[PDB]
RNA sequence: UGGGAGAGGGUGGUGGAAUUCCCGGAGUAGCGGUGAAAUGCGCAGAUACCGGGAGGAACGCCGAUGGCGAAGGCAGCCACCUGGUCCACCCGUGACGCUGAGGCGCGAAAGCGUGGGGAGCAAACCGGAUUAGAUACCCGGGUAGUCCACGCCCUAAACGAUGCGCGCUAGGUCUCUGGGUCUCCUGGGGGCCGAAGCUAACGCGUUAAGCGCGCCGCCUGGGGAGUACGGCCGCAAGGC
């Protein structure tokens, strides 16, 4: 899975502040990172749809996050797709 | 996995290609090649005596190994994988750190860059070659020998594979292609996993074109000839055979068994094959 | 000429039948509701099975037979009645196993069982 | 008589405690029942487990035959 | 990282000999495999509850063992193409759960 | 952040019981099957028994009125990869929410395509019974299929015949799973009986079919008919 280290390194690098556990950027971050992760799982177990089911929740969960950043902060928005390789 | 093409002909239209995916050397060793002398089916009296062959694409025969008891104890690295028009299996191109190169038949699952040796002390991994005595009851394996020392005669096909079944004495029992459980003695070699290009079987030809190719010349129907050619030559119309189904020669070819009966093999051969 | 074997009740809803063997397993002599000459149905009955167990034991003991340990499979009408024979035959009845075959759930059954 | 008053502290994870794991086996060679055991849900099914994998190495039975 | 239980039954007919040399071979895939032991109890020979291989008696090892996630399934079938190597089990370490 | 339970899903491996088949041994006059029978099998040595082998499928006890999932559905055991979910802390964000025409994905079994596999079972089929007849029920055989991979099909009594979300309105009792301080209390599930209330009745009742708000789907007499025509989808069967 994923491990504590690699989840805290991402929770660094997009916390907004010291303490910052639970800003819109700090969850896109973190969703991000298990997104593309069952991703390359899927890859390789196709058959895997009940899993997938999870992928859609997921997704939808960084989308509307990532309207409501886009609604009330477009530079915030903007800086955080493209820190991450999002929106193709 | 074979190509498809879009049907802009239409040959094309159900014609396949095998991918060559495994394939990563596009020219022979010279080394290792020789001419391969046609035949068209003509023996050395110039009569035909295998109808219909010939006109095919001109080959070099790339010289196989069949022996690898010949190196025991020498390791090889697969230097490449490699087209062979000479058989359906592709062959694996090996540079012994003796700096001897040979070619062997690709098993499935072979990797350039990977180690192969032969030997009573190899490990049991793909393209490793032991006496049959050696190698774990239950591995699936290929290029066996059927006598020791004679060279390999068994599972030498795409695809194909024998498994070890069990052991009685000196001899072990192996599960051949066909499904027939046959003793062969443990001393004879074999490499272990199947032979590649698995799916060979799934080649449609496509066209009257594509035999031409490959040296197979149209195959005329009994039924379509006269009597002084054949039983079922002849009759006015369309005929049914109006006899039992024979071969050019007379003999019968629905079920007519052919093996000889006093072959002293039989009493090394347990069960026919299936199917 | 052995004195010490085994007795196999094989017992149906159809029939009992009763193997007498030796240590080792091998077969002495046999009986069956059909040898004790019934046919159909009646060989399913508790009374079958004990002239069939009688009848292989009477041939067991004919060979010097004395004590047999018995083994039995089936949950089958004369398959208690069938114990009681060979007890009350004469033979030495050493021990009582019941051996019935019972799949771990493995292949489907005829239709007849579900 | 529940097998669990019968034994002092064990570990319900130890596949290999054959002495103790052995008693809640039926003389027939089955897992007994809760009723007989005396376990709660979680920690029967635990003990199932358990028993399983001492199965496959060889420690407990799958099945034994009953004598009379 | 994560610690396992390998438990290993062996061909209990062998002499000390061939055992040390199972022993040796198991003893290198481990290291071969980056698993690190930590503990070892060998029981040895010990009556099975049905024959094994047709034999009615077992060799018993059992190592507990550190070693990396991915690569626990190739290390258990490698300890099994022996065919001495009757059984082999790696379960992934747990605490214990007691009763009473 | 720190924990839990679980047949949730995917991949690779692996265990024992049983059936059938093959070989060896031992043995003989029947076995099998039914309401009773016959077909069938058996002196060319069957059944029953012992030893060895091969192979496929399904996992006994545990197992429950149990658990998990959005539904379909999920059950030997080990490992890996992975989803949902609950709890305690009350630490971060600051209404970021609910629903959801279209779209997209999933979707039991049967069926289809290509390849593999085939022990048991078993549509079609053949035969024996039963019977007034018996294209059935019961019996003896038996091919697809049932199993695996990949691709299709997209249906159902796909049911709780009960769309999702939130708030509100006595309790009693059994149970699964967490956290307490473990008497008991408190969350989240799963049942039963019931307050008020609802309901044509049956019944429902904090797991509402009660009292309310939001949004979606759907009904408008029975048959004709889920038919025809059109269109879209499917290899076809046929689906919408
Ligand atoms: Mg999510
Ligand atoms: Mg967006
Ligand atoms: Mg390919
Ligand atoms: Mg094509
Ligand atoms: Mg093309
Ligand atoms: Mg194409
Ligand atoms: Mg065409
Ligand atoms: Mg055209
Ligand atoms: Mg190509
Ligand atoms: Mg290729
Ligand atoms: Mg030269
Ligand atoms: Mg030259
Ligand atoms: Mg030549
Ligand atoms: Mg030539
Ligand atoms: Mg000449
Ligand atoms: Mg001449
Ligand atoms: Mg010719
Ligand atoms: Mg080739
Ligand atoms: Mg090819
Ligand atoms: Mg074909
Ligand atoms: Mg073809
Ligand atoms: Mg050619
Ligand atoms: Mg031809
Ligand atoms: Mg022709
Ligand atoms: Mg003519
Ligand atoms: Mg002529
Ligand atoms: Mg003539
Ligand atoms: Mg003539
Ligand atoms: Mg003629
Ligand atoms: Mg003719
Ligand atoms: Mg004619
Ligand atoms: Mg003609
Ligand atoms: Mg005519
Ligand atoms: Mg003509
Ligand atoms: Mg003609
Ligand atoms: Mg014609
Ligand atoms: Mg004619
Ligand atoms: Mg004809
Ligand atoms: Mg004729
Ligand atoms: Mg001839
Ligand atoms: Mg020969
Ligand atoms: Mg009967
Ligand atoms: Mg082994
Ligand atoms: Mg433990
Ligand atoms: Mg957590
Ligand atoms: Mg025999
Ligand atoms: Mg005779
Ligand atoms: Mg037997
Ligand atoms: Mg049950
Ligand atoms: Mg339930
Ligand atoms: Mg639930
Ligand atoms: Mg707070
Ligand atoms: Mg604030
Ligand atoms: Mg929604
Ligand atoms: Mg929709
Ligand atoms: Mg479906
Ligand atoms: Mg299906
Ligand atoms: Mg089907
Ligand atoms: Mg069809
Ligand atoms: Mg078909
Ligand atoms: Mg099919
Ligand atoms: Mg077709
Ligand atoms: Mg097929
Ligand atoms: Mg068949
Ligand atoms: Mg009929
Ligand atoms: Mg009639
Ligand atoms: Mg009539
Ligand atoms: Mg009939
Ligand atoms: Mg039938
Ligand atoms: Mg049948
Ligand atoms: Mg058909
Ligand atoms: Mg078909
Ligand atoms: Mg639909
Ligand atoms: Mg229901
Ligand atoms: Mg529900
Ligand atoms: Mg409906
Ligand atoms: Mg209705
Ligand atoms: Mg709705
Ligand atoms: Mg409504
Ligand atoms: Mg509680
Ligand atoms: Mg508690
Ligand atoms: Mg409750
Ligand atoms: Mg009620
Ligand atoms: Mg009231
Ligand atoms: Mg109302
Ligand atoms: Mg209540
Ligand atoms: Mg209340
Ligand atoms: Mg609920
Ligand atoms: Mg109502
Ligand atoms: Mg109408
Ligand atoms: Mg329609
Ligand atoms: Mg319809
Ligand atoms: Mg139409």
């Amino acid at each position: 899975p994923i491990t504590k280290e690699e989840k805290q390194k991402v929770i660094q690098e997009f916390a907004r502040f010291p303490g910052d556990t639970g800003s819109t950027e700090v969850q896109v971050a973190l969703l991000t990172l298990r997104i593309n992760r069952l991703s390359e799982h899927l890859k390789v177990h196709k058959k895997d749809h009940h899993s997938h089911r999870g992928l859609l929740m997921m997704v939808g969960q960084r989308r509307r996050l990532l309207r409501y950043l886009q609604r009330e902060d477009p530079e915030r928005y903007r800086a955080l797709i493209e820190k991450l390789g999002i929106r193709g | 996995a074979v190509k498809k093409f879009k049907p802009y002909t239409p040959s094309r239209r159900f014609m396949t290609v095998a991918d060559f995916s495994e394939i990563t050397k596009t020219e022979p060793e010279k080394s290792l090649v020789k001419p391969l002398k046609k035949t068209g089916g003509r023996n050395n009296q110039g009569r035909i005596t295998v109808r219909f062959r010939g006109g095919g694409h001109k080959r070099l025969y790339r010289i196989i190994d069949f022996k690898r008891w010949d190196k025991v104890g020498i390791p090889a690295k697969v230097a490449a994988i490699e087209y062979d028009p000479n058989r359906s299996a592709r062959i694996a191109l090996l540079h012994y750190v003796d700096g001897e190169k040979r070619y062997i038949i690709a098993p499935d699952g072979l990797q350039v860059g990977q180690q192969v040796v032969a030997g009573p002390d190899a490990p049991i991994q793909v393209g490793n070659a032991l006496p049959l005595r050696f190698i774990p009851v239950g591995t699936v394996v290929h290029a066996v020998e059927l006598e020791p020392k004679k060279g390999a005669k068994l599972a030498r096909a795409a695809g194909t594979s024998a498994q070890i079944q069990g052991r009685e004495g000196d001899y072990v029992i192996l599960r051949l292609p066909s499904g027939e459980l046959r003793k062969v003695h443990g001393e004879c070699y074999a490499t272990v996993g199947a032979v590649g290009n698995a799916d060979h079987k799934n080649i449609v030809l496509g066209k009257a074109g594509r035999s031409r190719w490959l040296g197979r010349r149209p195959h005329v129907r009994g039924a379509a000839m006269n009597p002084v050619d054949h039983p079922h030559g002849g009759g006015e119309g369309r005929a049914p055979r109006g006899r039992p189904p024979a071969s050019p020669w007379g003999w019968q070819t629905k079920g007519l068994k052919t093996r000889k009966r006093r072959k002293p093999s039989s009493r090394f051969i347990i069960a026919r094959r299936k199917k | 000429q052995v004195a010490s074997g085994r007795a196999y009740i094989h017992a149906s809803y159809n029939n009992t039948i009763v193997t007498i063997t030796d240590p080792d397993g091998n077969p002495i002599t046999w009986s069956s509701g059909g040898v004790i000459g019934y046919k159909g149905s009646r060989k399913g009955t508790p009374y079958a099975a004990q002239l069939a167990a009688l009848d292989a034991a009477k041939k067991a003991m004919a060979y010097g037979m004395q004590s047999v340990d018995v083994i039995v499979r089936g949950t089958g009408a004369g398959r208690e009645q069938a114990i009681r024979a060979l007890q009350a035959s004469g033979l030495q009845v050493k021990s009582i196993v019941d051996d019935t075959p019972v799949p771990h759930n493995g292949c489907r059954p005829k239709k007849k069982f579900r | 008589a529940k097998v669990k008053a019968t034994l002092g502290e064990f570990d319900l994870r130890d596949y290999r405690n054959v002495e103790v794991l052995k008693r809640f086996l039926s003389e027939t060679g089955k897992i007994l029942p809760r009723r007989r055991t005396g376990l709660s849900a979680k920690e029967q099914r635990i003990l199932a487990k358990t028993i399983k994998r001492a199965r496959i190495l060889g420690l407990l039975p799958f099945t034994e035959k009953l004598v009379r | 990282m994560r610690r396992y239980e390998v438990n290993i039954v062996l061909n209990p007919n062998l002499d000390q000999s061939q055992l040390a040399l199972e022993k040796e071979i198991i003893q290198r895939a481990l290291e071969n495999y980056g698993a690190r032991v930590e503990k070892v109890e060998e029981l040895g020979l010990r009556r099975l509850a049905y024959p094994i291989a047709k034999d009615p008696q077992g060799y018993f090892l059992w190592y507990q063992v550190e070693m990396p996630e991915d690569r626990v399934n190739d290390l258990a079938r490698e300890l099994r193409i022996r065919d001495n190597v009757r059984r082999v089990m790696v379960v992934k370490s747990q605490e214990p759960f007691l009763a009473n």
